[PDB]
């Protein structure tokens, strides 16, 4: 799954 | 009724369809394009969902009839169980065309349906014929498929909770023509203007669908708790 | 042995409407909500557990328990439960003097058993002349209540009552003779003379079966441990 940081960005 | 912004992330709510099939009105809830798909903005999603949950909870407190609509075969089964679990009835697969408005005409249909069920343990044994018997059973099956799950209502429902909305555009139109409030799990290709509580989720994978079903199911139990007794022991 | 999750499912916590309630039961009640009293289950179990211990104690000396369930709903339920444990039961009106007036009721049971065989064998048949109808209908009436205790059971050593008001007549005769009593008292029933008490919903079909299960279980267990 994609990283939370990139997703929140 | 505040499903973690991360539980849905694993569910699959983030994956919409492609641009080739994308409702341009849904722009307010976009985050970009993974492999040319359209990733719904979950941060934008989540307040609306939780808000509708609260809205639907006060409804169940006033004892307003709720309703759900069947979709794909997997979705339909899931919807049924969640509905039956508490109450609020449920559609199954076809929505029986103009159910709303023609609710008085389908009321006569429901009457005939229930009579047959009652006479299914009566008329079957006596006067049975190798022809009429098949007639009775078959018609009941068809009637049950869709009409079943609504027969209970015995009146006009006061709310509706559909899924995807696009696949049931007909249902929303009739509901808008009467004031009956609705909730829809709109996706990247669904006209949400008619909805009064836009749930920008994803009607897909079932997994995520099961999340929405589980959620609302819980909120309507809080309504029943106000209708029964408070938490204690 | 019962758990909180057990009762919480059955609905034992549900108590009669606000208006109907004996203030004497306030300790066994938690917080009333929606004009309905909510039993404090947290207190129910500790006493129910003690009472199950006591019932095991009784059955050790092979005492005779009697179950009283006039309430139409639970009536049939009490019948079934008393069979598994082979203890006496009364699922109809608690005929006055059931205990206090033993001499009279004992003669009645004598009459019953005698009538039973005669008709069972067939003697009654030959008689006919509407007299056979009379003796069969009399058996029915007697069995409708007298049945369950026919096999002696004189002055039992305990009474288990579903309700602590409807069967006030039973909860009295026992006090006169000093026979300990148990009851699934609700919120509208007097907590008097009940001795070992058990705050519990006495209306719901679900809850009554729960109580019957646990009590029948302990009673047969006690018989087995002495055996
Ligand atoms: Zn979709």
């Amino acid at each position: 799954t994609e990283s939370f940081a990139q997703l929140f960005e | 009724a505040t499903v973690s912004m991360r539980d849905m992330l694993k569910a699959g709510v983030h994956f919409g369809h492609q641009t080739r099939y994308w409702n341009p009105k849904m722009k307010p809830f976009i985050f970009g394009a993974r492999n040319k798909v359209h990733i719904i903005n979950l941060e934008k999603t989540v307040p609306m969902f939780n808000e509708a949950l609260a809205e639907l909870n006060k409804i169940a407190s006033r004892k307003g009839k709720i309703l759900f609509v069947g979709t794909k075969r997997a979705a339909s089964e899931a919807v049924k169980d969640a509905a039956l679990s508490c109450d609020q009835f449920f559609v199954n697969h076809r929505w029986l065309g103009g159910m709303l408005t023609n609710w008085k005409t389908v009321r006569q249909s429901i009457k005939r349906l229930k009579d047959l069920e009652t006479q299914s343990q009566d008329g079957t044994f006596d006067k049975l014929t190798k022809k009429e018997a098949l007639m009775r059973t078959r018609e009941l099956e068809k009637l049950e498929n869709s009409l079943g799950g609504i027969k209970d209502m015995g009146g006009l429902p006061d709310a509706l909770f559909v899924i995807d909305a696009d696949h049931e555009h007909i249902a929303i139109k009739e509901a808008n023509n009467l004031g009956i409030p609705v909730f829809a799990i709109v996706d990247t290709n669904s006209d949400p203007d008619g909805v009064d509580f836009v749930i920008p989720g994803n009607d897909d994978a079932i997994r995520a669908v099961t999340l929405y079903l589980g959620a609302v199911a819980a909120t309507v139990r809080e309504g029943r708790s106000q209708d029964l007794a408070s938490q204690a022991e």
